[PDB]
């Protein structure tokens, strides 16, 4: 009954909430018994600035405390771990009727650092950042009930703060960040430099005018991913140039991790934002280029998604293609050619369906003119999950299927393209 | 857009107090108070929490930013050496739990270059001011809006301002 | 008696917060407030008022007591290096005098040896927690109960507790 | 009109109350004039921890300030004399009608250290421990009445705190404390060691089972005193063993100071308590032993008291015996033999009375069996003070008179045993 | 006049708490609070604000003044080494402005020489005590009485006193 | 439309009020946005004692910051300029209805140091002493109105505290202060010592009995000024002697600055006050004396004023005499002789009037007896301003005109004495 985490490969820092306390009173500051009418206070005055963060890792050599702290700084801009100048204080006035107790606990804000790879966590660290306390008030204990013995609880935490799950992706520090210093207009070709050979790396770039862009490598290989720098473009600005604010907190937009898969990106970019492209590890010594193109035509209908180029569709029968499933309400696209000669008459029966994930699909007929690529919407509201409906398409023709995930039941999405005749 | 009814040249701009920064909102931690009790969180602006955030541009480097801001507006280098405190108080209602968290506020300063009624270049300086607390009453297991915890873009919790002075050449 | 439904062996026991010690009650002094005024007494738990009271036994020496308590429950050596304050407020009613005095409270820990459902040996550790004030309204020359001033035996001003964990051999 | 202090010989520390201030404004912190509606505060923030205790002694060489402080530590466990981390603060809001003044004074908790010997104080020290202040509010002074001149008061103190007299006996530090490491059951014989020859000393011991014990030296010489360690047995515990908590705060139970007087102790001891026996200075080189015996029989009726063995009762006429009077509701006992041959027929007229102190007496006939000592109650509710009533007792028979003091008019109790025939 | 019903000789006189000095009234500064807010001003009596003001005479030099005052009354040299704080609170009414300013108060001591029911010589010592705030609600441009700001002669804000002791010869 | 400042020559320190803040938010501490029901505080805890006074001068070499501070100490007894131990704190509870903002500003108390000479300021310094803050509360800002751009204000201050103008004269530190150690009774002659030759200096003196005194130099040259030491005589006292409290804060009483003008002083002196006489720079090497005389007779009617001796009145026609005008309700007097032989019959027509300042005048006939000077009031309620009324006076007779200024329109007062016949 585990949730499906449709996260892209990479690092994530997760704020799992505030007000965590350890078990067995390990973080009890103390209790005050306040008589009726009176008041009582418990104070953390910061006469000393020292705090005691808690840390556990599954991998001391990669996710060390130093590394984990740098990741929390990348994500949420935390900078004080050992120290604090922030005071907290709890005050309670007991009502005129009865006496009152207040218990004060030290608390922690829980951060989880994960390395997520191909559908599971491969590295995990928990960092409990010292917080600003928890105060529970109760009625005064009566004499004496009776003391009932209790075994200690297992080691662990209890949250007393509100529910919270804030997920922030972060730049992998082991990978280089190259920059495109000039803002991108209608076209741009980025040559992949030898300074970053073979290893995966990021490309930081911005755009001149808000619009939809097609991004890809030569022959759509390898597949790329694109991120948005969270909170970028709110500050320093130079017309037609990139302003790097050293933001390592990233929002995944679209893109596959499988590098041998042909694909291209169609994304809406804001001129007041910075974006990261991640190009993966390539096992070839051949020179490559990242191409940027502003889309003014029908290709705009594919935002935001990666478009898979399907090549092996040259015989009839059953064919399937597996990719990482987009999250709910996100898109994935497929460009394919019906096998056979295009003679504008010969046709084949095509059945498109998914195996586990429910998706709404729209089918486009693709024709390239001297004005660019034209998309004719020929099928709408296709419900893909175990779809038995079939349609007759032209042999040798080119089609694009755009799929919106609506029910995420599997980490992967499996598209089937069954062809008969 | 970035269009402004000013002559050509460079300007120092005071954009006002009450600015909060993105992503940074919960990093100081927060308090959980319950059932009638009062929670008081505060801080003390000195030394290494009063260190400002610079965001220079090819025309406007850090020293240029500092000097022009401290000349026209408040000298934050002199001011922030002297400790100033601030506190916030919240009271939990009976039989309910309240969570309050603290974040710093900043004065936002800008150095802008204007050419033909258009801002073509902008440097930014955030100088630490005081602080700001947000609070919410919650039930066990109640889902809370992401917006309450996490701020995606810098915003001003007050009315923004635009107090300018043209910078004259050396 | 000292009979307990546990197996044979040694145990760490957390007996709870809110313990006050005998004879010690008035040694911090007290305040006299009159006619509408408010009196506020408090203290600061650091260094040499946070030094705990050990009471070892032939089986359970001090180091054994410290190590087993700090392993299972709170590490008081690390905790008590960081100053924590506490305050109490009392208000005198009009035309009356009020005397309030302060004393420390402790967490009581125990190391017990159990043999045939019987506690045959017990070591005790008192770790300083916070404090507690008692107050009384008085007339000139009014006799006050000795019990108000002087505590003959250790007691818990809260409900006592018994949180145990069996200690396993080296 | 002096009170009778029925204290046993030894040292006592007396908490004489809190809120003492010196005369002539010597401890005035200051005055705040608060206008109507406004508030005012006077604060002792302990930015410096220094305090100034006051001390006077009648004997600098025994009751020095060091010694006196050690005695206050023995009694009440005070440990900070020069310093304090305890804050105090006075706040006043003036009513809407009139203005208000608040005067704040530094205060002292007054401790008296006395050496009490044979019915008077032979050494005396006063230690004024710095306390947590006194705040008097008054209405605003009016213009101008008129200033009337006043001579200064004599040097001294004024108490503004509530009435308090807490008397705590303490172990004399000049005397050795020997220990009986094994808990006492039915019988025990403690040999007096040569390490503590001639000098008075204490014996620390505990008991296995709550019960009544007879305690005495060889031939009931010398007389012993027994104390209870205040607050003992609340903490560390080992079955059948003594656990010494170094408690020097002692409650006198019973026992005479006159060492040449034959006596024994009959006291109720708790198994969850520690007890001190004080054996006095003995002017003999002969070996002695302290004997402990659990009483299961009629001797239990004598708890708690010392029993005087009277030996010189071999002629008719008037006889008197002086001892330190027990306090009100406390006991003292006398074991005596009617002079003459015991022939079960010859009898004498006996008159028992006290001279100044009123006491209720009960008379026992003592017969020793092979099962122990038997006590036959033959007279109840004897009012001893100037008693003229007489009773006929058997010559050569043994009797025990148990006296409960009900009116303490004299430091001594004087028992008269007048015998005629 | 300076006539007094005392015998001939020298005397130490405690003239009481609550004395304020001339010209000195506003030198600590003041606060301006508005529209419902509360202003709290205070100070801390230590070291170099607790240094007393001597005013000797040919018969009564400073050391003579100090020694006789500290013998009979409070020893201010020992006392004023230990920090004591004091605070005052004022609340501005809605839609009005309030100005509050602070000044120190002193105990006034005197050494007087009396000859034939007449004070022919007088030395004065002012020892710093606590403080005193005056406040006024004001409109923009409203003329304020000079007496509110500026004190021409030393006065006692409380009732004056005269507590004397005759000084006996070496 | 400038005010006339009728100040005597010399130095003045002016408290121009509290709550000054600089323009363009230069002294903004910060703003707190407080939600409804909640409270907020801004605190200056003095964890550091450092303050930052502001200073501007027109003359760095005389009115330096050091000098100016010494002058503020002379006037108001300020002693801490760089530092402060005085805390301030602003607290605001937002009402249940709406949210609330509080802005806190650092403030300054503004002091002006002026050198005033012959009707204008010749040296000027402004010292802004760090004060205890300004707190304005406002309703919470609404989204969003719209941000309207504004040019910065000119550099300067804004007062938020109440109106205040406290003017205190101070002793010029460059001039010597000589003392008359013996209190003055009926007569005293002070010889001018060679230790203070040529240079102007002050004479500090007190008086035995409250009364009216005539003070002058030999032949009434030069003219003198007299001041009162503010707050003097409230403290140390020795019968018949002067007690110097080193008070440099002075209140001008009367006296002219023109040293070649013959005059004498008639002033009411209190025995419980100290007074300063300023004798000006004299360009003569001849020995001089200051004469003090207690007035018991009619000369008492001239207090408090300087009396000008007019000598050049030996022909008929128009004559005018210019002096510094006294302030409103203050006095100036003139002693003159009607030209001609005194034969008790020959008379002249005299017209007395002022040119710009309105004054009420009373005319005295002066006759010297062996009992002193006698003043016969012969004219009352003379309205001097452009007076056309004339009176017939005796040739060779001596008259004194005492003038009370009632309307100050000019820095100078111009008395005209027109004589016809
Ligand atoms: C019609 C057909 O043959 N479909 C096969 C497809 C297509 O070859 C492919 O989708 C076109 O791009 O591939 C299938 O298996 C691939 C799939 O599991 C993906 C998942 O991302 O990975 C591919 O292997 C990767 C491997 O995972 C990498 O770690 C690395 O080793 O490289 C290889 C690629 O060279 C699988 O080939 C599919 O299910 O989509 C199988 C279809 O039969
Ligand atoms: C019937 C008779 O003779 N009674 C005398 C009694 C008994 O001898 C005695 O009580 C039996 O134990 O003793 C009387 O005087 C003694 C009494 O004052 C006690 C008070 O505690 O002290 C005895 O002297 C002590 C002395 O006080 C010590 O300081 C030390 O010197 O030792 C001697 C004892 O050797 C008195 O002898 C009595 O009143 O009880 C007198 C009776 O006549
Ligand atoms: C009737 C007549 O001549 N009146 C003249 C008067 C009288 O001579 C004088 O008032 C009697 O004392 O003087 C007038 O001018 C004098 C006047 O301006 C005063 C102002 O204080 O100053 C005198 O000159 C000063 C000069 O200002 C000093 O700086 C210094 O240089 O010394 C001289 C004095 O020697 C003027 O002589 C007057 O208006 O009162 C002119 C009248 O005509
Ligand atoms: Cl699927
Ligand atoms: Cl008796
Ligand atoms: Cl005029």
């Amino acid at each position: 009954t585990q949730r499906v985490l449709p996260y892209s490969n990479g690092l994530y820092v997760i704020n799992k909430g505030d007000g965590y306390i350890r078990t067995n009173d390990k973080d009890l500051i103390g209790t005050l018994l306040i008589e009726a009418g009176s008041s009582g206070s418990i104070i953390q005055p910061r006469l000393r600035n020292t705090t005691r963060p808690l840390f556990t890792t599954s991998n001391d050599t990669k996710f060390s405390q130093q590394y984990t702290e740098e990741r929390l700084k990348d994500a949420f801009n935390v900078q004080l771990f050992n120290t604090s100048t922030s005071l907290f204080k709890f005050v309670e006035e007991a009502p005129s009727d009865k006496n009152i107790c207040i218990k004060a606990y030290n608390t922690y804000e829980k951060y989880e650092l994960i390395d997520y790879q191909n559908g599971s966590i491969v590295n995990k660290a928990e960092y409990y950042l010292p917080s600003l306390g928890y105060c529970e008030v109760t009625n005064a204990p009566s004499p004496e009930s009776e003391v009932v013995k209790m075994q200690v609880a297992e080691d662990g935490f209890i949250q007393n703060g509100p529910e919270e799950e804030i997920v922030v992706g972060v730049i992998d520090p082991s990978e280089n960040i190259q920059e495109i210093n000039t803002a991108i207009s209608d076209n741009y070709t980025y040559n992949i430099p030898g300074i970053v050979n073979n290893n995966p790396f990021y490309i930081l770039f911005t755009v001149n005018t808000t619009g939809i862009y097609k991004i890809n490598a030569q022959n759509n290989l390898p597949s790329l991913k694109i991120y948005e720098a969270i909170g970028s473009g709110n500050r320093n600005f130079q017309s037609g140039n990139l302003c790097d604010d050293d933001i390592k907190a990233i929002n995944y937009i679209t893109g596959f991790d499988s590098p041998n898969a042909k694909s291209y990106l169609v994304v809406l970019l804001n001129k007041d934002k910075n974006y990261y492209i991640r190009v993966p590890q390539t096992s070839s010594n051949i020179e490559n280029q990242i191409q940027f193109k502003r889309e003014e035509g029908d290709l705009r209908n594919l935002m935001n998604s990666s478009v898979n180029i399907i090549d092996n569709l040259n015989s009839t029968g059953a064919h399937y293609y597996t990719r990482q499933s987009p999250d709910v309400h996100d898109y994935i696209s497929y460009e394919f050619t019906i096998p056979g000669n295009f003679n504008n008459k010969d046709t084949s029966n095509i059945r498109l369906y998914t195996s586990y994930n429910q998706g709404i699909g729209t089918l486009f007929r693709v024709t390239e003119t001297i004005d660019g690529y034209n998309l004719i919407n020929i099928q709408q509201n296709l419900h893909l999950l175990n779809n038995t409906n079939s349609i007759r398409l032209l042999n040798g023709a080119i089609y694009i299927l755009k799929v919106e995930v609506t029910e995420l039941n599997n980490y992967n999405i499996r598209l089937h393209i069954d062809i008969t005749n | 857009s970035d269009t402004i009814d000013l002559a050509d040249g460079n300007y120092v701009v005071r954009r006002g107090d009450g600015w909060i920064l993105s992503r940074q909102n919960q990093i100081l931690g927060g308090s959980v108070i319950s059932n009638g009790s009062t929670g008081i969180v505060g801080d003390l602006r000195v030394n290494d929490n009063a260190i400002p955030y610079y965001y220079p541009t090819p025309s406007f480097n850090e020293e240029y930013i500092k000097n022009n801001i401290q000349t026209v507006f408040t000298n934050f280098t002199e001011a922030n050496q002297i400790p100033i405190g601030f506190e916030f108080s919240k009271t939990a209602p009976s039989n309910k739990n309240l969570y309050m968290y603290l974040q710093y506020t900043y004065i936002r300063y800008e150095i802008i270059k204007v050419l033909q009624h258009e801002i073509i270049e902008r440097a930014v300086l955030y100088v630490p001011s005081l602080g700001y607390v947000k609070s919410i009453e919650f039930n066990p297991g109640e889902k809370i809006n992401k917006d309450f915890y996490f701020l995606t873009n810098d915003k001003c919790i007050l009315n923004e301002q635009f107090l300018y002075k043209k910078i004259l050449e050396t």
